[PDB]
């Protein structure tokens, strides 16, 4: 019966057909995840300097 | 400790049949009145239980001499991945024929073209559990919302339900405490299938002050349209579990705010509903 | 010739077979890789969730900070 | 049939398994990007969250500081 | 034929296997696609917060 | 509807399959075709040659 | 919607039409292999008939 | 923003339904030399039959001068 | 839905388009190849036909010689 041994084959190269697809997108996310995480280390940095001027700057105005 | 069996193997390539003959058996155990048992050989071959062979019974002798032949008309090409077995039986007129012992052996390891004949010791003949499916599911509890997430993922190996086919498993999912069922849920049936997937997602509201209080009961059930729809098997984890069950709690209460997968193996029903209803 | 020619059917006939249990295996593996990548993709999504909430608060945080930097110039 | 029909059914066959090989490499990449990027998702929520506190802490400061 | 019967459910059990694979495939790609959008929402929030803190802190040590 | 579309498309690609193969075996036949080309060409030669032999023979043993 | 559905049976028509593709290349494939075993069979035949008309004329000459 | 969005939404419907219509005069394309392409195999298939009545003949034909040339030596 | 859908639905649409176009290209090039092998068959027939011709007298001949 080739007939299932072809459906299944069809089957196979859909579910390929499929995944490289999602691989591609899940490389998308790598590059974004990878952004987003330059973009986080700079925000914390900033986040510490904002922290100490604002610890100068309660200890100016009270 | 019943004694040994002394029986001779060979395949006639002429005929094209194996040529089993049951010698004899020495020092078996006595489990009749006058201090020696009725015993008689049920010999068949192993691969398929069909059209098993019996000698003749032997009255209150502990080395019984039967010295039969049986032939299995069995092709050469087969009997490779044929086994054999000769199982000793003790006769009683007004009860069930208890098992003395019993003996496998694979043509795999019997050598043809000398004629083998030997003794070998006897065993006590098997009775493991019936069921031998598996169900996996995934756990995740963060303490601050108090948010349960089952995800049931797959089972496998599911004891058949249906005549001649295989089943059509759905997972029953029930939160019980103090004995009482308080949640009921249910996921998608998947028909004809020996390894149901269905990766769906459940949740629950379980407060940080009850979390060492309350059970999760995960059931396979098949499912027929007409009558009652029974049961596969079932398992729980949580409070009074033990196990890879109480490991996979453990888990998931080690690591919060993070889904832990795992495996467990289905009991039946009673066992599971008696251990339920404990305190 | 005959002789070879049926044992050569035979031949394509094994071959055949364990491919398709090699094939089992494969996807077998397929399979286990699959629900695994799932149970990753859950775990890093509530990541994902915590990670936005944290910006949301860092948001309403500076929010207020502005207010109090505008009211003290 | 004949050794051509058995011929065909055994290319078909390996073609099949060659698929089904390309399938499972795909799902193995798969995985291991997720699990990398997984990585990548615990340094950023540790960046984060330390933000979160040195941002929390000045705002405490200003919000004294003002009044 | 008991060569080809065996293969016979071999390639079934591959067939549904495939299948589940298939869906897998479908519910992981979508996830992937929605945590991708899921992703730029907070790349946009962070760059936000950012330019917030930024401004904030050169307001901050003017006062000084 | 996706389904149709998918469904549509596999039957499209499951055509392409046997078209292929169809026109590879289409090729093989150009090959047998061309060898029995040249096969007629010699085989009518060599039926010319023996005609005249033949021709002779008959002028000779009659 | 009338967009989407003028579509819709350009898309159905387009399926029937493939379908009858399909049988066309299986009736076009299976008579094309049945004559590639005729096409076979000739050369085989003519190669015989080649073999006896060269072994004839050399015989033929021989009793000139 | 919005305009040049559903604007683009109508573009897209538009260019696949075109794009349908190709296909089906690809289809219609591809039917018709299939058809034209059966035809000539039914024609080079009796040819080819024709062909094959030629060979039997000439090797009857050449077995009976074989006969005669046995029978003259 | 959105504008990912119908660019998605554009997408695969595009896809189907070209591979209708090889199936297309295919039935093109089968209809060629049949036709040029046609003309092979065409020549073939003739010099099988004139060899026949030959053969045919040939027989006749050597027919009349023996006897
Ligand atoms: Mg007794
Ligand atoms: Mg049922």
């Amino acid at each position: 019966s080739n007939r299932r041994l072809q459906q299944t084959q069809a089957q196979v190269d859909e579910v390929v057909d499929i995944m490289r697809v999602n691989v591609d997108k899940v490389l998308e996310r790598d590059q974004k995840l990878s952004e987003l995480d330059d973009r986080a280390d700079a925000l914390q940095a900033g986040a510490s300097q904002f922290e100490t001027s604002a610890a100068k700057l309660k200890r100016k105005y009270w | 400790k019943l004694g040994k069996l002394q029986y001779s193997l060979d395949y006639d390539f002429q005929n094209n049949q194996l040529l089993v003959g049951i010698i004899q058996a020495a020092e078996l155990p006595a489990l009749d009145m006058g201090g020696t048992s009725d015993p008689y050989v049920k010999v068949f071959l192993l691969p398929d239980k069909k059209k098993k062979f019996e000698t003749k019974v032997h009255r209150k002798t502990l080395n019984p001499v039967f010295n039969e032949q049986f032939t299995f008309k069995v092709p050469y090409s087969e009997l490779g991945g044929k086994t054999l077995v000769m199982a000793v039986y003790d006769f009683d007129r007004f009860s069930k024929h208890d098992i003395i012992g019993e003996f496998k052996v694979p043509m795999n390891t019997v050598d043809f073209g000398h004629v083998t004949e030997e003794w070998r010791d006897l065993q006590s003949a098997e009775k493991e559990q019936e069921k031998l499916g598996d169900i996996c599911f995934s756990l995740r509890y963060v303490p601050t919302a108090g948010k349960l997430t089952v995800v049931i993922l797959e089972a496998k190996n599911l004891k058949k339900m249906d005549v001649g086919g295989l089943s059509d498993p759905y997972v029953k999912i029930h939160l019980m405490q103090n004995g009482k069922r308080l949640k009921k849920k249910k996921t998608t049936i998947k028909k004809n299938t020996l390894n149901p997937y269905y990766n769906e997602s459940f949740s629950f509201e379980v407060p940080f002050e009850q979390i060492q209080k309350v059970q999760v009961v995960v059931t396979v059930l098949d499912y027929d349209k007409i009558g009652k729809n029974d049961a596969i098997g079932k398992v729980f984890v949580g409070y009074n579990s033990t196990g890879a069950e109480l490991r996979h709690w453990s888990d998931m209460l080690a690591n919060p705010r993070r889904p832990i997968a795992q495996w467990h193996t289905l009991q039946v029903e009673e066992e599971v509903d008696a251990m339920l209803a404990v305190k | 010739e005959l002789e070879e020619m049926q044992r050569r059917a035979d031949q394509l006939a094994d071959e055949s077979l364990e491919s398709t249990r090699r094939m089992l295996q494969l996807v077998e593996e397929s399979k286990d890789a699959g629900i695994r990548t799932l149970v990753m993709l859950d775990e890093q999504g509530e990541q994902l969730d915590r990670v936005e909430e944290g910006m949301n608060h860092i948001n309403q945080d500076m929010k207020e900070a502005e207010k109090n930097l505008k009211d003290l110039g | 049939m004949a050794l051509s029909e058995i011929e065909t059914r055994h290319s078909e066959i390996i073609k099949l398994e060659n698929s089904i090989r390309e399938l499972h490499d795909m799902f193995m990449d798969m995985a291991m990007l997720v699990e990398s990027q997984g990585e990548m998702i615990d340094r950023i929520e540790y960046n984060v969250e330390h933000a979160v506190d040195y941002v929390e802490r000045a705002v405490s400061d200003t919000k004294k500081a003002v009044k | 034929m008991a060569r080809e019967n065996e293969m016979d459910e071999n390639l079934e059990q591959v067939s549904g296997i495939i299948g589940n694979l298939r869906h897998m495939a479908l519910d992981m790609g979508n996830e992937i696609d929605t945590q991708n959008r899921q992703i730029d929402r907070i790349m946009e929030k962070a760059d936000s917060n950012k330019t917030r803190i930024d401004e904030a802190n050169q307001r901050a040590t003017k006062m000084l």
